[PDB]
């Protein structure tokens, strides 16, 4: 029942800590969307924001991992685990 | 700097317990720190120079006898004036008022040229004067 | 001048339907209990929401949270935006990226399927300001609206 | 400057000492207040009110604020002892006429717009 | 029917066409038993047993921050990037264009005045529509003082 | 709700409570407290009075400007009831008299006047009627007072079926005629009591509890058609109660067993007074009677009120009866009287 | 003129009268509602229009310093009358 | 004098007061921060709060000052200052037929020295300043409220204290006494924005930020 409803990716345009997620969105987000066409992947950038991934599951349950100073490979692993169980 | 028996104190000044303000009108109020906008009806700028502290407006109802505007908000008319934003935020903080302060909006400089009204090849030329 | 409408046709009290099928004033507790009873009997796609054009973000997020509590994701707006491709995922897909101040710096503007004069009067005023001083060039796809 | 001058107490322990002296004085005064003003309350009620008035300011950490609170408390005690206050003044600590205001979100939502 | 507050009766966040969040402040309170909208929804959630985790405007605004952080950056326009990602995602939908000409909903000024519920309840907007559609003698008023 | 009846403010004197109340019997003991509680929250109070207007002056500072309206009325005239009732959304019936007069007997004030008020209120379309009967009201009572109270309950429910009947026990307060009645027995030597008062058990209730309960019954949507018993928290044998009253007042307490027949003769002798009889046969009968227990009735705790004990509010009533010797004594110098329970 | 409400309440010159369900009418019971019966609009409507022979006329309300601030009224519109914005007196050019 | 409307300026008294201000500043450099003379010939001495007793005693006792009378002692609240309270001493010299103003400053938590030892008149003025502004005066013989009701909370003359305060009084018939309740106004005070958007006095124009 507790399937995944949506994910929110928060980041910053200039801060060096959001650079891995910026690279991930640049090179991997389009494939993630082609593989998950109905999943809301809401990418919201805001200045001086620590990178954070949100996952909203069934019945309003959300959990956020922190993506600060993540490499693009680490954000890819973090989204893979979220989107496929393990987390 | 002087013989006053300087005692170490924290830099979080809190005079809320001494102001005599009821507790409802400290935690639940929200003051606004701003430079008032210029009244668009006039072109005078002398009222947009100081910082203002205003409280959030509460309910005003109609008096059953005369139809007057009644209130139960003691701070409905309280308006403080400050020279800088920093003074206003310090005053709000030591009084324990939650605040939101907005940056002062000043007119941007503009390039005014009377001779543009008679331009040879620009749209700035006026059709009437 | 539309603040005149803020004094007319105003909703002032909670209303429910009487046994004759007509809207009648009632207490907040009664109406809210009716809605809550209907809320906790349906879930998922059985409960949905439509947001009008004058709704704040606080109410929007509150209603979204409430509908998510019953596992409903059908939180819609009246105004359609293309949800295909990126859809709403990228914020740049659905907003004025040049900003209102940015049309002054533009060399040429293209207007597609819009009447900015009545859709967004002050944005159109900025376009005319840049047309006047910056000699902005304007093109339009749509009706030859003035 | 970086530091400030004290009212009386150069430290928090001195402020606590004066607070305890004031609390002692108020606690001993309460029975005489109940008898003299012909209050319809009990001495336990009055001393619990004194304690609850003291407990409102328990969060204060500035020794100067504590000193001024002690000064105002001694002023109030002297108004009570010298019978400068009337019965109405002593009974104003107990808001007997004011109705119980709501506290939870729902009742406040029901009765009006105030947070 | 749940009577809510109009935009002049609440402190409320509105995001404009370029993306900057701005907040109103209440000028008056809602009339009668009308209430702030997020408070109506929070009360309904508590009555339903699904109480939302905010009892205050600051708390609902921090919730807004959790959902989309730009929604609390008042007066600031946050830049949004990845137009190229959106453009390469938009090329998979291969939908066609109708032959229908692009016609705006508002072609003349008479279509401007009456657009939302507040301006449909406005008698000034009605007078404006009447003056536009018929002429100058339609709406009359003695401006004699 | 009519637009002028929407509550506004914060529940203070200048607020609007949405209540428009006509308080019949507002110039009495119970009346001055419900009028005060209504004017506290900013209610529109209509005061029907038949007394000299000088006798209504204590009610004038009870509400904001315009919120207390005084109007002449005649208990034997339906037009006056209609006049004072037309614009109210709640009617409170508080008229009563512990003695019969040459113009108003118990049937008039407890049957005819309440039925007239209920029927006129129903016709005029007031949403709420609160009627104040007695706890001990009984169609086979030894008291004319209580028999008429039962008849009046019947008549009020017949005329106004949505009415809230409230049945208090012997209400005590600063001007109660219950604690002052027993404290006034020091003027005739000792305290005469039928069977020494060892067979009578009382459950008195505090006046502020009754008034707050009436207000809460007004505000409670589930009080229509309901009957409430407003009893106190403790039950007392009449001997123990009167002993405690005299101990608190500090007067010497020397009771003696006046029989029932001699006490009725005493009451008959007092009825001759044409100004507020000190006691009557009916009062003698109702004092000697025990309060009934009605566990099936909702009470002051079903309206959200904790009943105040006598041993908490008796000093504010009896400190006037103390001599100069004991005028400034604490409330706890007298231990609480023994309580009989169920 | 001063009219009557459907409830019988007298309607003032500002057009005020409580509706049939308004509890506030209880204030007038055993009393009266104070209404000034001289409606100024109907009174100024009764005054004639002066046929002054000029394009601009001046009006100070009569009585010189005891009237109102002196104002000048244009009388060029031949359909309307020029009326004083202080006291309501009307002026017009002779017979157009 | 062909200017019957303008107030006449008296330069002799201006010079005399200027010279005496220089004199006072020179004699007490330890406490005098600033001295100035108004256009209407009023001399003010701005001092450090520590110099209240020394400066006041000098002005009272010096044979060239002889300011024997304390005309007034009051406070002024200026919230935009960190030391919001401005303490004003108005002194009169009968011997030289002159007046002088002495001003210092304090905040909510710093005590000003009591000047009752200099002027016996200061006893009630300092109590009134404490009552209406909350300024503590150390070593005051009897400091307590003077003007406000017993048990009154707050200091009303502070600029952030509301005009009608927080509590009302009325007689309550249930409890048989006068009670205090949160203030409700049947007609709230109507705030007027009167200041003109145009500058009135160019000579007082503050330099731009
Ligand atoms: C025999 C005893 C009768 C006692 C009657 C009684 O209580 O009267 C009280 C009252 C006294 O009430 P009072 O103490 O309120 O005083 C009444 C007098 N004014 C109103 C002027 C203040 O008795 C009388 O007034 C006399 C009545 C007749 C007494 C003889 C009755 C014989 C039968
Ligand atoms: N007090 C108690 O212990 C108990 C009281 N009750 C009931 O509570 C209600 C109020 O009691 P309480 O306030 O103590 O009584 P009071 O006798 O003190 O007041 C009675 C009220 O009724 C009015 N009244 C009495 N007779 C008439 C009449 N013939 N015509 C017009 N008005 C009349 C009085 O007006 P005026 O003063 O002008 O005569 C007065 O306003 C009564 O219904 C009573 O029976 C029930 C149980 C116990
Ligand atoms: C007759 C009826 C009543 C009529 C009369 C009702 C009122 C009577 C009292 C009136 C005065 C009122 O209490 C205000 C004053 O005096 S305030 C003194 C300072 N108060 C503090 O709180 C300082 C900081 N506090 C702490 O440091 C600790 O928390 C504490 C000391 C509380 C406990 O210390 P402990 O070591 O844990
Ligand atoms: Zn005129």
């Amino acid at each position: 029942k507790l399937g995944l409803r949506e994910i929110r990716i928060h980041l910053c345009q200039r801060s060096p800590g959001s650079q891995g997620v910026r690279d991930f969105i640049e090179k991997r987000y389009v494939e993630l969307k082609k593989a998950n066409p109905d999943l809301p992947i809401l990418i919201r950038e805001c200045s001086d924001v620590q990178p954070k991934l949100w996952a909203r599951y069934a019945f309003g349950q959300e959990k956020n991992v922190s993506l600060n100073n993540f490499s693009a490979d680490q954000v890819t692993r973090t989204l893979e685990n979220v989107l496929s169980g393990k987390a | 700097t002087q013989d006053t028996q300087l005692i170490a104190v924290d830099e979080k000044l809190d005079i809320t317990t001494l102001t005599g303000v009821p507790e409802e009108h400290i935690k639940t109020r929200k003051v606004r720190i701003f430079v008032p906008a210029r009244n668009n009806m006039q072109s005078g700028v002398n009222n947009t120079k100081k910082w203002k502290m205003e409280f959030d407006t509460r309910e005003r109802w109609e008096n059953p006898l005369m139809g007057w505007s009644s209130t139960a908000d003691p701070l409905s008319n309280l308006v403080l004036t400050f020279s800088t934003k920093e003074d206003a935020v310090a005053f709000a903080e030591k009084n324990g008022w939650s605040f939101d302060v907005e940056e002062r909006k000043v007119p941007k400089p503009k390039s005014k040229s009377y001779g543009a009204n008679f331009s040879w090849n620009k749209r700035t030329r006026v059709s009437t004067k | 001048f539309a603040y005149d409408g803020l004094k007319r046709q105003r909703l002032t009290q909670p209303m429910i339907r009487n046994e004759k099928g007509l809207l009648t004033y009632t207490t907040w507790e009664d109406a809210l209990s009716r809605v809550a009873g209907m809320l906790q009997s349906f879930q998922g796609n059985d409960v949905a929401a439509i947001a009008g054009g004058l709704v704040d973000a606080e109410a929007l997020v509150a209603l979204k949270d409430l509908l998510n509590r019953v596992d409903s994701d059908s939180l819609c707006t009246e105004e359609v935006f293309p949800t295909a491709g990126a859809g709403t995922d990228l914020r740049s897909n659905y907003l004025l990226n040049t900003t209102i101040a940015g049309v002054e710096e533009a060399d040429v503007i293209l207007l597609v399927g819009t009447n900015p004069r009545f859709e967004a009067p002050l944005f159109n005023a900025r376009i005319r300001k840049s047309w006047l001083h910056n000699d902005l060039k304007v093109a339009l796809i749509g009706s030859p609206v003035d | 400057g970086t530091s400030v001058k004290p009212i009386f107490s150069r430290d928090m322990n001195e402020a606590k000492r004066r607070v305890r002296e004031l609390y002692r004085a108020w606690y001993r005064e309460v029975p005489n207040t109940v008898h003299l003003f012909q209050l319809d309350i009990s001495v336990k009620q009055g001393r619990d009110k004194v304690r609850e008035m003291f407990m409102k300011n328990a969060h204060v950490t500035d020794p100067r604020v504590v000193d001024l609170l002690v000064i105002k408390g001694k002023m109030e005690l002297e108004e009570t002892i010298n019978v400068w206050k009337q019965r109405t003044h002593i009974m104003r600590f107990f808001h007997e006429t004011e109705a119980p205001r709501p506290t939870d979100f729902l009742s406040k939502f029901y009765v009006g717009h105030d947070p | 029917i749940l009577p809510g507050a109009a935009y002049t009766e609440k402190s409320a966040t509105y995001v404009n066409t370029e993306g900057r969040a701005q907040q109103t402040k209440v000028a008056v309170t809602p009339p009668g038993l009308a209430r702030e909208d997020w408070k109506i929804i929070r009360a309904l959630s508590e009555i339903a047993g699904m109480t939302l985790p905010y009892d205050t405007l600051d708390q609902v605004r921090s919730r807004l921050e959790e959902v989309s952080p730009n929604l609390v950056r008042y007066d600031d326009v946050e830049g949004a990037n990845y137009f190229q990602q959106a453009n390469e995602l938009s090329k998979l939908v291969n939908q066609q264009l109708l032959a229908d000409p692009l016609v705006p909903p508002q072609l003349t000024i008479k279509d401007f005045y009456m657009t939302d519920s507040i301006s449909r309840a406005s008698q000034t907007m009605a007078k404006c529509v009447k003056a536009v559609t018929e002429g100058i003698q339609a709406v009359e008023e003695p401006s004699i003082c | 709700l009519h637009h002028a009846l929407i509550p506004h403010g914060k529940g203070g004197r200048s607020s609007v409570s949405g209540i428009v109340a006509t308080v019949f019997g507002a110039t009495g003991f119970l009346g001055r407290y419900v009028v005060n509680h209504l004017g506290r929250m900013g209610s529109q109070v209509i005061v029907p009075y038949r007394c000299e207007p000088y006798d209504t002056m204590h009610l004038r500072p009870m509400g904001d400007l315009g919120q207390i309206i005084f109007m002449e009325w005649n208990g034997k005239d339906k037009d006056s009831i209609r006049k004072v009732v037309e614009h109210s959304n709640v009617v409170i019936n508080l008229v009563g008299r512990e003695w019969e007069t040459k113009n108003f007997d118990f049937e008039d004030v407890f049957v005819k006047i309440p039925h007239a008020i209920a029927q006129v209120s129903k016709e005029a379309g007031v949403e709420k009627l609160i009627h104040i009967s007695h706890l001990n009201a009984d169609i086979k009572s030894p008291s004319r007072y209580l028999r008429s109270k039962a008849v009046g309950e019947k008549e009020v429910r017949a005329a106004f079926p949505e009415a809230t009947i409230i049945k208090p026990s012997d209400i005590f307060g600063r001007e109660d005629r219950f604690l002052n009645y027993f404290a006034s027995m020091r003027w005739f030597g000792g305290v005469p009591l039928i069977s020494l008062g060892k067979e009578t058990v009382k459950q008195p209730v505090y006046i502020v509890d009754v008034s707050k309960g009436i207000i809460n019954a007004i505000k409670d949507p589930d009080a229509k058609g309901k009957t409430f018993a407003f009893v106190g928290p403790n039950r007392y044998l009449l001997f123990d109660l009167v002993q405690y009253i005299f101990a608190v007042a500090y007067r010497p307490f020397l009771p003696y067993p006046l029989p029932h027949f001699a006490y009725r003769w005493v009451g008959r002798l007092f009825e001759v007074s044409p100004f507020e009889p000190w006691t009557t046969r009916d009062k003698v009968e109702r004092v000697h009677m025990s309060d009934m227990t009605l566990p099936h009735l909702p009470g002051l705790e079903d309206l959200g009120i904790q009943a105040t004990p006598l041993e908490l509010k008796a000093i504010e009533v009896l400190r006037r009866h103390r001599t100069y010797r004991w005028l400034t004594s604490e409330m706890e110098d007298v231990k609480p009287a023994k309580t009989v329970n169920i | 003129g001063v009219r009557t409400s459907p409830t019988g309440e007298k309607v003032t010159h500002t057009g005020q009268a409580y509706d049939d369900g308004d509890y506030r009418r209880v204030r007038f019971s055993d009393r009266q509602k104070e209404v000034n019966e001289n409606f100024a609009i109907d009174l100024i409507a009764e005054q004639p229009v002066s046929e002054v022979g000029s394009r601009v006329i001046s009006c100070d309300g009569g009585g010189g310093a005891l009237g109102h601030p002196r104002v000048y009224i244009n009388l060029d519109k031949e359909t309307k009358t020029g009326t004083c914005g202080y006291c309501g007196l009307q002026f017009r050019q002779p017979h157009h | 004098d062909t200017r019957p409307t303008i107030r006449p300026r008296n330069d002799v008294v201006h010079k005399q007061l200027s010279a005496f201000g220089q004199y006072v500043a020179e004699i007490l450099p330890k406490y005098v921060q600033q001295v100035q003379v108004s256009c209407f010939n009023e001399l003010e001495i701005f001092i450090h709060p520590d110099g209240v007793i020394p400066v006041l005693t000098f002005l009272r006792d010096h044979t060239n000052a002889q300011f024997k009378s304390l005309a007034d002692l009051t406070a002024v609240d200026v919230p935009t200052r960190q030391n919001r309270f401005e303490i004003v001493y108005n002194l009169l010299s009968l011997r030289f037929n002159s007046r002088i103003r002495v001003k210092t400053y304090t905040d909510e938590l710093t005590p000003i020295e009591s000047s009752v030892t200099v002027y016996k008149a200061a006893n009630w003025y300092e109590r009134e300043i404490w009552d209406m502004f909350g300024v503590f005066f150390a070593n005051h013989p009897d400091l307590r409220r003077i003007l406000t009701d017993y048990g009154f909370e707050g200091h009303p003359f502070r600029k952030d204290f509301p005009l009608s305060g927080y509590v009302e009084l009325r007689y309550d018939d249930e409890v048989k006494r006068v009670v205090a309740e949160p203030v409700e106004l049947a007609q709230e005070f109507r705030k007027f924005d009167l200041n003109s958007p145009w500058e009135a006095f160019p000579a007082y124009r503050q330099p731009p930020e």
